RNA sequence: GAUGCAGUGUACCCGCGGCUAGACGGAAAGACCCCGUGAACCUUUACUGCAGCUUGACACUGAACUUUGAUUGAGGUUCUAACUCUGUCCCGUGAUCCGGGACGAGGACCGUGUCUGGUGGGUAGUUUGACUGGGGCGGUCUCCUCCUAAAGAGUAACGGAGGAGUACGAAGGUGCGCUCAGCGUGGUCGGAAAUCACGCGUAGAGUAUAAAGGCAAAAGCGCGCUUAACUGCGAGACCCACAAGUCGAGCAGGUACGAAAGUAGGUCUUAGUGAUCCGGUGGUUCUGUAUGGAAGGGCCAUCGCUCAACGGAUAAAAG
RNA sequence: AUAGCACUCUGCAAACACGAAAGUGGACGUAUAGGGUGUGAUGCCUGCCCGGUGCUGGAAGGUUAAUUGAUGGGGUUAGCGUAAGCGAAGCUCUUGAUCGAAGCCCCAGUAAACGGCGCCUAAGGUAGCGAAAUUCCUUGUCGGG
RNA sequence: GAACCCACUGUCGUUGAAAAGCCAGGGGAUGACUUGUGGAUAGGGGUGAAAGGCUAAUCAAGCCUGGUGAUAGCUGGUUCUCCCCGAAAGCUAUUUAGGUAGCGCCUCGGACGAAUACCAUAGGGGGUAGAGCACUGUUUCGGCACCGAUGCAAACUCCGAAUACCUAUGAGUACUAUCCGGGAGACAGACUGCGGGUGCUAACGUCCGUAGUCAAGAG
RNA sequence: UAUAAUGGGUCAGCGACUUAUAUUCAGUAGCGAGGUUAACCGUAUAGGGGAGCCGUAGAGAAAUCGAGUCUUAAUAGGGCG
C-alpha cells in the first residue's frame, strides 16, 4: 500500500536574537515569538506579530516581575 | 567574430555607475490581495546582487 | 463566492480602489468614504465592475 | 551563458521596462575643459566637430561643467548650463 | 570463492601417451534487466501538417419564354454559337497517333483555375514527467501545526499524526461598559438537559477555521459613532544562493472616535497561493520616423492561468 | 492456396489500378462479364439482437465558410467663437445588419456489415457439441486396456 | 518406378572437401510439371499460392557517392623535470536525480592589518538527560463521579542540569580576521565511537546530528 | 583492487588542448588629460591618411536638467552620484 503521512512544513527561525547585557539601538529585534512568552517594558516596542523591537539606543535586560510573574525585556539608557 | 548581446537581458538591464539597475517582480496583474506596503515597496529600480554581476557582464559586454 | 469590484472617486479624478465582496449578502451598491491622492481631499466612492 | 541548469533565468524572471529615445542618440555631450581643443575664439556646433570633440552626425551639443579653462570665448547656439556660463564668464567669454 | 598474502604439509632435474577438475579457460565492449530529456519500424477515438475525396462563391459562361417566394433570387422549359465525344466520312497519307474539313449525339451542363467549409493513420514530423531499498502497479509532487530534533538557529527517510487553495463593510477603527464555564439548593404542561433567585469551588468557557505559542490594560463579550481595510514615505533590524519574504520607531497631508493624554497604515499570530512573455481597462506636464495631429510605444493603478509535475520546456502532444 | 458458396460494387468514355499529365491495363471483354471482401470438397445445417460504429434512403426543422457590406463609432480636413470651445463635406481607421451550401443534429432500412448474446438491456444462446488444439481447482468422477 | 526437380529423419563436418555439404534412408515424377536463350517490373519502390519472404554470400526499408569531420549530458586516451599550497562528495533549484547553475570548501594578486582565535572572569535565554504526577491520557488495589495508596508517556509537565550558544573585559601565544579581483575542482562517499528514526535493540543494511581515520598518508 | 574488474604478444616509426576573430584580467613598454589610427596612397616594415574608437559626469522610462538628479504637494525624507 502506501502512508497517509509525509508532510512537514518549513522553518521560521524563531527566538531571541540580542541577549541580555548586549548593546542595541533603536529599531533592533530583540524577540521572535510566536506567543507574548516575553513582554515589553520601558523603550520596547511590539509588533503586530508579536515581534518585541527596541525604541531606543542602550543595554537589554530580562527580569521576571508582576503578581502574574510573567517575563519582561527592557532597554536601560 | 564581434561577440553579440543577449537581448532580452539588455532589455531588463541598464548600467550605472558602479553597477546596474533593475525592476522588481510581482507588480504584473494580480495586485487586489497584495498589501499597500508591498505595492508601494516593489515600486521603482534596485541594483543587481553582486553574486549575479557577473552573468550580467558577460550577456552584455558592451554596456 | 466573492467577487472583485471597482471603488471610483465622485471627484471624476479617475481615481480607484479594488476590492471584494458577496453578491449574495450585498445586492446593493457600495458607498465608500475614502481619501483621493490627486484632489487631496476625502470623498465619496462608488462601487462599480472590476472589468 | 546565462543557464542555470533549467530554473528560470535571471534575465528571464525580471520584467522589461524603458523605451530607447532617438534624439538621444543624435545629442551631445561637452566637457568644459575640452574648448581649450578649439581652435579660434568662436565656440560652436561646427567649430566642435572641426577640434573633434564632437562627432559629425550630431545635431545639438551641451556643455556642462566639468573641468577649468583659461581662455575668452563666444557661444553660438550651444546649450550651457549655470555652472558653464559662469565659469565662461568669469574666463571672460560672453554667449550669443 | 587465492599457484603468487599468513601459518603449516609435501616435493631431486627434463620428456612422451592419455584425461578434462581449476586456471571465475578462448570466442563476440551481455540480446536478459535498468538508464540516455538515443535510433528505427508498427498501431490508434495522442498532437500537428499534407495528398486524396467532397460542398459552395467568382471566371471560362451565351439567347429566348415562363412559374413562385421575401427592389431581389429560386426554379422550370426551349435554343446554339463557347465547350465534350476513347462516334461516321474526306484529306495530309502508304498511318486504329495527331492536325484540318463535313456530319451526328450532347451542351451553357460536365470539366478546369483561384478562394472556401467538411472528411482525411492514406501518408509525414513528433510527443507520451520525476521520486522510488531494481523496474512496473500503487502512492506522492505546492503551503500551515506538532514529534522525530540531541534545553540558540538549522537538520533526512515511500518516518509518526493533523490541516490549507477560505471568511468578514463588519467578524475593521475608536470611546464606553461586562466576564466565562461547572455544581448545591426551590420553583409551570419544562424533565438527565428548556427560562429564573441565591450560594460553593475554580478557569477546565471562549477566541470564524487544524495544531502550537498566547490572551485581565483581556487578544473573550455588548452598545453608540464611524471608514486609518488612507496617500507620500521611512531611521533601524530579522531571514535569505538568487528571485523573494518579515517587523518597524518616526515625518508631511487628509480623516474617524475621545473632555483629554491618546488610539487607528485591516482581523491574537503563524496556511487561504503563481515569476516572466502577450493582451484588456482608468489616468498620464513622457515620446510621436519632414512639419501639426493621430496611430503605436513608455510610466502609475488594475484585469485574464488547478501553468497543483505548484522556479511555471511549445500556444498545442497517446501506445 | 484450391474447386464450391455467399455479400457488395460496376450500364461502358464502366467500376478499379498505375501516372505529374498525355495515356496505359481492365478488354480489342459488356452484368452467364469485370473488381473488392469473407468462408473453404461433400452431408445435415446455419438461432436471437439495428441499442453502438459503419453503409443506404429520406427529411429541410436548428448551426455557418468564403462572398456581399446595413448601421454605428473614431482620426484628419472648413468655417465660426472675446472666452468656454462649437464643429461639416471629402479621404481615412474600425464594427459586423442581411444573403449563404454541404457537414453535424433528426427519422427509417441493413448482421454470410464491424460487433453483442446479463434488477437491467437492444437480447441475454435454437440445433449440435463438451476436463476439448478451449478446464484454474485437476492426475475432476466412472468403465476398458 | 529411373533420368530430372525437391529437401522429411539420422550419422559425420563445425579453424569443413564445402561462408549450408557428404553418406544411408525420403517426396513429386503428363503436370497448378521441369528447363535453355532474350526481354519487363527499382527502394517507402518492385514482386510475393503470404514466411516481413526475395530484390547480386547484405533487407522491419538495397548499394555507391555527397551534406560530413552529423550529434553523443556516454566509454576510452591524453607524451619531459623540480619547488610551494592544497579540496569536495554539502545546501538550494532544475522533464532533475551518474548533467548543470548560485552559495559553502581550494589556489594566486591587491588592499588592509590584530578589528581574529585559544583560555580566565562577568552578564544572558532555554525546556533536552534525569525526575514527577500539578494539566492531557493511561494502570492496579481498597473506602464511599469522589477519597487513600501504587506505576507509566516522542507528539504529558509542578520541576530541571552538565555541555553547547551569544555579549564585554583581560595575560600569554599564534601575520590571524575582513574586503576587492583572476583561476579551479567538486555537488556516487566509506568505516568506527557517541545521541536517535526505520528494521528483528538482524545485516560489511538504511536515513539524520556529532567527532576521528581512509578518500588524498607511508612507518 | 594482488584481485578471479578493464587494456596491453613484443619492438621500431606515427598518434590527441590548435588557428582566426571579439572581449575581459594580469605582466611589461611608449605617451599622458589625453591615447590611437582603419580602409587607402606610397619603387611600400618609412612617410602621409583624424573618418572613427576609448577616456574625461551622472540622474531619470523619457522630455529635461546637470555636480547634481529621480520620487513627492513638499528646500522634508529616501535611491543613485
Amino acid at each position: 500500500g502506501s502512508t497517509k503521512n509525509g508532510r512537514d512544513s518549513n522553518p521560521k527561525m524563531l527566538g531571541v536574537k540580542v541577549y541580555g547585557g548586549q548593546t542595541v539601538t533603536a529599531g533592533n529585534i530583540i524577540v521572535r515569538q510566536r506567543g507574548t512568552e516575553f513582554h515589553a517594558g520601558a523603550n520596547v516596542g511590539m509588533g503586530r506579530d508579536h515581534t518585541l523591537f527596541a525604541t531606543a539606543d542602550g543595554v537589554v535586560k530580562f527580569e521576571v516581575k508582576g503578581q502574574f510573574g510573567r517575563r519582561y525585556v527592557k532597554v536601560e539608557t | 567574430a564581434k561577440l553579440k548581446t543577449r537581448r532580452g537581458a539588455a532589455k531588463r538591464f541598464k548600467a550605472t555607475a558602479n553597477g546596474f539597475k533593475r525592476k522588481q517582480a510581482f507588480k504584473r496583474h494580480i495586485l487586489t490581495k497584495k498589501s499597500a506596503k508591498r505595492i508601494r515597496q516593489l515600486r521603482g529600480c534596485v541594483m543587481v546582487h553582486v553574486s549575479d554581476v557577473a552573468s550580467v557582464r558577460r550577456m552584455c559586454p558592451y554596456i | 463566492m466573492r467577487d472583485k469590484i471597482r471603488l471610483v472617486s465622485s471627484a471624476g479624478t479617475g481615481y480607484f480602489y479594488t476590492t471584494t465582496k458577496n453578491k449574495r449578502t450585498m445586492p446593493e451598491k457600495m458607498e465608500i468614504k475614502k481619501f483621493d491622492p490627486k484632489i487631496r481631499q476625502h470623498v465619496i466612492f462608488k462601487e462599480a465592475k472590476i472589468k | 551563458p546565462g543557464f542555470e541548469g533549467g530554473q528560470t533565468a535571471i534575465y528571464r524572471r525580471l520584467p522589461k521596462f524603458g523605451f530607447t529615445s532617438q534624439i538621444a542618440l543624435k545629442t551631445a555631450e561637452v566637457r568644459l575643459s575640452e574648448l581649450s581643443k578649439v581652435e579660434g575664439d568662436i565656440v560652436s556646433l561646427e567649430t566642435l566637430k572641426a577640434a573633434n570633440v564632437v562627432r559629425r552626425d550630431q545635431i545639438r551639443a551641451r556643455i556642462v561643467l566639468s573641468g577649468e579653462i583659461t581662455r575668452a570665448f563666444t557661444v553660438q547656439g550651444v546649450a550651457l548650463t549655470k555652472g558653464a556660463k559662469a565659469a565662461i564668464e568669469a574666463a571672460g567669454g560672453k554667449v550669443e
